[PDB]
């Protein structure tokens, strides 16, 4: 197979993504959920982990780590401590709203995924870290959790298999840095959302010191479908080591911003011209595209023509996949102002525990504000690049790298616009 | 805008505050949600519970939450100051947050912000003199495909126009409660030009399963 | 009001690589001498994981 995309409705993972059907237990069980879960729980954690590993499912959070190996990290005998599975439902990344749609429209799929994942790694219970701002989503999730509890699917003797499994929902308090898995673990324990250092990994010391595995909503809710349809069914899509279907949130200067499921290795041009309704003012009006939300560098029109929206093609285009969040900027935009606002957002969401991010993000904010104003010298632009090289790779967590990447991409792709802006200011003001 | 506290007559440890017995039962359930030996893990929602008791957090819910969980008060102070949801200043009855992040400013959220400013007659971060509306700006709230948007109390209002937000304001002033949903043609996240996907009905259980399961 | 002294050896501090050479130099000039031993710091045991122990008392109250 060479042409990737044009996914039929028979292969979409998340039916009722648009909320047109019932989201409760009677609606979810009529769409295929909660079917033959007892045999899945009874077959074996080794079989479930092997089926996940053969499927080639990778990280849907944006890190790109393979899910099967990471889930099999905790497949070890216990030392007397309980084991925990935690679902990351914070989703503080700009441009990203797919997990909100999953927790608002398919909560029972998330609960069945929690049960299947907890069976796979022998977890004692499940914790869902919902976002604080998603109050209605959390209420709907807890309604579905109660409806699944009163049906005997979870709890004591879950799904009639003799395996106990408990589920919890914990609300956040408005912090994007709580989306990091170690900062999420620290936030559940009742401290500030300040990340830990690896090693020790969460598979050894996690929440409450117990072995704990943290996984995204989109990589948990697909696990019962992974077990039911089979590994090769998910491996049929995309390129090699890029299998699966992805939710894409397209927003920006676009006629119809929307969330849509598609194949992994679909070209970006086909997706943005088919599902998004096209760039405003035609294709020639397009100026830049950020393919993964605020964590990834942008790419101009010269790279956006024949780019495949998977991990390998995007990492070959000196950017990252991110959370498949397509932010589109046309020619009627102040691009430097947009990157300055992104950097100011990164300044307003940074825990401040470790020094290089805590100082360099503020320094980058001042430099980019002066660049938007234009009050600098041109060589300082190159100096700003060096500041990024003093942040990327010297931080506790990846928020500093996630702030250094868009500045590097903006400089590397639109240095002429920056320098012409500031020399125009220098001419017209001095 | 200050991360340190000074003793005022309206904000001191001697300010009276207490939990209702139903809220005590809720706090007990929240504590029982966590493993034994880790009572401090209940400090995150319970303090937020106190916010729902008052609308803002003086330093009397801080000490009370520290007392009823056997934690030092400075941990509660750290938790309240680190997180932006916990209002340590008395906000208005309807807290309005406007998203000014790049995928929201791309769809001209500045016009909506200026419409709110010229309607309520306030500034950024200022409180209306009838103690009803508070207007601040925050980061991305997860409604990027329905940008621009606002968040009033615990209700999302997405795909807004200046006419839409001024209608929301003058209907909120009348005592009623608006509809927490997008105000465009689409309902939640579908494209406005019809369903580009999931036009076919779902296929139900027992579809595409493998042998041996 | 300065510090007026009458001791000529108050600003005489000598440096030696090893203890026995300093002992020989002390015995050579006829000075009555006393020796304090080298207080080496003991090798501590440090672990980052012990701050997040499941049941031990060495948990960090804040971070
Ligand atoms: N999904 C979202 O909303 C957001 C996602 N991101 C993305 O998240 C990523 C940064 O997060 P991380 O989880 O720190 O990424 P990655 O460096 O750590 O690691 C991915 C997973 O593998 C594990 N791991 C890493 N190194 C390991 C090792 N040597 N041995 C065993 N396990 C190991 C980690 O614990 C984690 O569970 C970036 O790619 C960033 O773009 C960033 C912002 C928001
Ligand atoms: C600063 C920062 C914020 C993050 N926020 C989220 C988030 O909100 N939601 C999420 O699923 N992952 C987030 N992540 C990624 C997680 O560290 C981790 O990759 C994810 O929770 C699970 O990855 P997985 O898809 O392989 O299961 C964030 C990472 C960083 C560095
Ligand atoms: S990089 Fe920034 S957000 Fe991450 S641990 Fe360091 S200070 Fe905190
Ligand atoms: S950028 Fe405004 S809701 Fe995400």
């Amino acid at each position: 197979k060479t042409s990737f995309g044009s996914l039929k409705d028979e292969d979409r993972i998340f039916t009722n993504l648009y909320g047109r059907h019932d989201w409760r237990l009677k609606g979810a069980q009529s769409r295929g959920d909660w079917y033959k879960t007892k045999e899945i729980l009874l077959k074996g954690p080794d079989w479930i982990l092997g089926e996940v590993k053969t499927s080639g499912l990778r990280g849907r959070g944006g890190a790109g780590f393979p899910t099967g190996l990471k889930w099999s990290f905790m497949n070890k005998p216990s030392d007397g401590r309980p084991k925990y599975l935690v679902v990351n439902a914070d989703e503080g990344e700009p441009g990203t709203c797919k997990d909100r749609e999953i927790i608002r429209h398919d909560p029972h799929k998330l609960v069945e995924g929690c049960l299947v994942g907890g069976r796979a790694m022998g977890a004692r219970a499940a914790y869902i870290y919902i976002r604080g701002e998603f109050y209605n989503e959390a209420s709907n999730l807890q309604v579905a959790i109660r409806e699944a509890y009163e049906a005997g699917l979870i709890g004591k003797n879950a799904c009639g298999s003799g395996y106990d499994f408990d589920v919890f929902v914990v609300r956040g308090a408005g912090a994007y840095i709580c989306g990091e898995e170690t900062a999420l673990i620290e936030s559940i324990e009742g401290k500030q959302g300040k990340p830990r250092l690896k090693p020790p990994f969460p598979a050894d010391v996690g929440v409450f010191g117990c072995p704990t595995t943290v996984a995204n909503v989109e990589t948990v809710a697909v696990s019962p479908t992974i077990c039911r349809r089979g590994g090769a069914w998910f491996a049929s899509f995309g390129r090699e080591r890029n299998s699966g279907t992805k939710l894409f949130n397209i927003s920006g200067h676009v006629n119809n911003p929307c969330t849509v499921e598609e194949e992994m290795s679909v070209p970006l041009k086909e997706l943005i011209e088919k599902h998004a309704g096209g760039v405003t003012g035609g294709w020639d009006n397009l100026l830049a595209v950020i393919p993964g939300g605020s964590s990834t560098p942008l790419i101009p029109k010269s790279v956006c023509e024949t780019v495949l929206m998977d991990f390998d093609a995007l990492i070959q285009a000196q950017t990252g996949l991110g959370t498949a969040a397509v932010i589109v900027m046309d020619r009627s935009t102040d691009i430097v102002k947009a990157i300055a606002r992104l950097i100011e957002f990164y300044k307003h969401e940074s825990c401040g525990q470790c020094t290089p991010c805590r100082e360099g993000v503020d320094w980058m904010n001042k430099v980019m504000a002066r660049f938007v104003r234009g009050d600098a010298r041109p060589a300082e632009i190159d100096s700003l690049w060096e500041i990024s090289k003093q942040i990327e790779g010297h931080t506790i967590c990846a928020l500093g790298d996630g702030a250094a990447w868009p500045v590097q991409g903006l400089i590397r792709h639109f240095r002429p616009e920056l320098e012409e802006r500031m020399q125009r200011f220098a001419q017209q003001h001095q | 805008a200050l991360f340190v506290h000074r003793d005022t007559p309206k904000n001191n440890p001697e300010t009276p505050f207490d939990f209702t017995p139903e809220n005590y039962k809720r706090i007990e359930a929240i504590v029982k949600n966590y493993p034994e030996g880790h009572k401090a893990a209940a400090v995150l929602p319970v303090l937020d519970l106190a916010q729902r008791q008052n609308g803002w957090l003086p330093i009397s819910a801080m000490n009370k939450v520290a007392e009823i969980l056997q934690v030092p008060p400075m941990r509660v102070y750290e938790v309240a100051t680190f997180y932006t949801m916990y209002n340590r200043k008395p906000v208005g009855k309807y807290h309005i947050q406007v998203c000014t992040t790049t995928p929201c400013m791309l769809r001209n959220s500045d016009s909506i912000l200026e419409a709110i400013q010229k309607k309520l007659g306030i500034k950024v971060g200022e409180t209306t003199p009838d103690k009803l509306f508070t207007l601040i700006e925050v980061e991305c709230l997860g409604a990027c495909v329905n940008a621009p948007m606002v968040q009033i109390n615990d209700n999302y209002y997405e795909d807004l126009t200046p006419k839409d937000i001024e209608e929301i304001i003058d209907e909120l002033k009348a005592g009623k409660i608006p509809k927490p949903g997008p105000r465009s043609g689409r309902f939640s996240c579908e494209p406005a030009g019809g369903l580009t996907s999931l036009t076919e009905p779902p296929k139900g259980p027992g579809f595409g399963v493998q042998a041996g399961l | 009001g300065w510090a007026s002294t009458a001791d000529p050896l108050s600003n005489l501090v000598l440096t030696f690589s090893t203890k026995e050479d300093a002992i020989a130099f002390a015995e050579k000039n006829g000075w009555s001498y006393d020796v304090e031993e080298r207080k080496v710091p003991k090798p501590k045991s440090k672990s980052y994981g012990a701050n997040f122990s499941w049941n031990k008392r060495t948990r960090v109250s804040t971070k």
